[PDB]
């Protein structure tokens, strides 16, 4: 019987015009991102649309080997790997473009990086299927055998070059988070330290102590301009000025409180709102790291609630400070 | 389940399973 013996070939020519029009889709993305119009969804962290992407990519190197097993066999089953293929690199191509816009419109070239690599996937599926048709029922020697074999090699390199490019943005978008993180963890040891019972390693004048107390000054201005640009420099920045600033009053308070020349009710004052001002400021921080997250004005204008706050025992720290002498 | 870490290094390995001039 003459059953139709050239489906697998015909869904081959089917996919490559479906394949084109996935590239041309990304092409348009690509010139919307790079005018900064590719917005953010209000929040919808890089870290969701990570999961979607390995899970589907992972697909799509089985719709690989299906591809590749199958080019000789059954016309029916060329059809069939050639369409699941086709499925998985269109809803891979989604997936991705979630994950770049969910970069937000301000880092625009980052987002056209990650979109090219998923076109250069597509590129890769488009030359894959054009070898399994010109391979379509031919035995091992043959060189479409050959180019078979070479055409899903440069589809895999692809595949990975796609996921070590989503490693590199992901670590380049918390870079400034994560040190932020390390700064809390750091206030909290040194807080606990500031709490424990243990003496402070010396005593110090008010002088001393008064000096630190301004540094808080500094710094909580320089996390909220942090929190208002969200630039991920600035973000660093803060940690690193935050952590030492910190530290410092604290050492200091301690130091200056345990002076035997201070009276107990004014080392209680002293050390209490230099705890004060300390949990404040973490408070702060938090916030800080909330809003890098949903970067919205909401967030940013509750901002100055917090600095409030710190400026609130920064005075209390200052004349506690002068009652010393 | 993979993360990208031990994805890359299972693809990796089979970028040369597939590559034809690679046959040991």
């Amino acid at each position: 019987t003459g059953i139709d013996p050239f489906t697998g070939t015909q869904a081959c020519i089917t996919a490559a015009s479906a394949v084109s029009g996935i590239i041309a889709d990304l092409d348009t993305t690509i010139m919307f991102a790079t005018a900064g119009t590719l917005n953010r969804e209000g929040a919808e962290t890089f870290a969701d649309h990570r999961e979607g992407i390995l899970k589907t990519a992972k697909v799509l190197v089985e719709d690989t080997k299906v591809l590749v097993q199958n080019a000789a066999g059954s016309q029916e089953k060329l059809a069939q790997a050639a369409q699941s293929s086709v499925a998985t690199i269109t809803r891979l191509a989604d997936v991705v473009k979630l994950g770049a816009a969910s970069l937000g419109a301000e880092d625009p070239e980052t987002q056209v990086v990650l979109i090219n690599a998923v076109k250069d996937v597509a590129k890769a599926l488009g030359d894959l299927i054009s070898a399994t048709k010109a391979a379509a029922g031919k035995v091992g020697d043959d060189p479409a055998v050959w180019q078979l074999k070479n055409s899903a090699k440069v589809m895999v390199t692809n595949v990975t070059s796609l996921l070590k490019t989503v490693k590199a943005v992901e670590d380049e978008a918390t870079k400034g988070t994560r040190a932020l993180e390390a700064t809390t963890e750091h206030i909290r040891q040194e807080l606990a330290v500031f709490c424990s019972p243990e003496p402070p390693a010396k005593t110090s004048t008010p002088e001393d102590f008064i000096r630190m107390t301004k540094g808080i000054t500094m710094a909580t201005a320089k996390a909220v301009a942090a929190g208002n640009s969200c630039r991920q420099e600035d973000v660093i920045a803060t940690a690193n000025l935050s952590r030492r600033a910190i530290a410092d009053m604290l050492r200091a308070c301690k130091e200056a409180a345990f002076h035997p020349e201070v009276a107990p009710d004014v080392r209680l004052r002293a050390l209490h709102y230099g705890r004060e001002c300390a949990n404040g400021y973490l408070e702060l921080l938090d916030h800080v790291l909330l809003t890098l997250q949903k970067p919205n004005p909401d967030l940013k204008q509750q901002l100055t609630g917090h600095s409030k706050r710190v400026a609130g025992s920064v005075t209390e720290l200052i004349q506690a400070a002068e009652a010393m002498k | 389940t993979l993360d990208i870490d031990q994805s890359i290094e299972q693809l990796n390995r089979l970028i040369l399973e597939l590559d034809p001039t690679f046959e040991p």
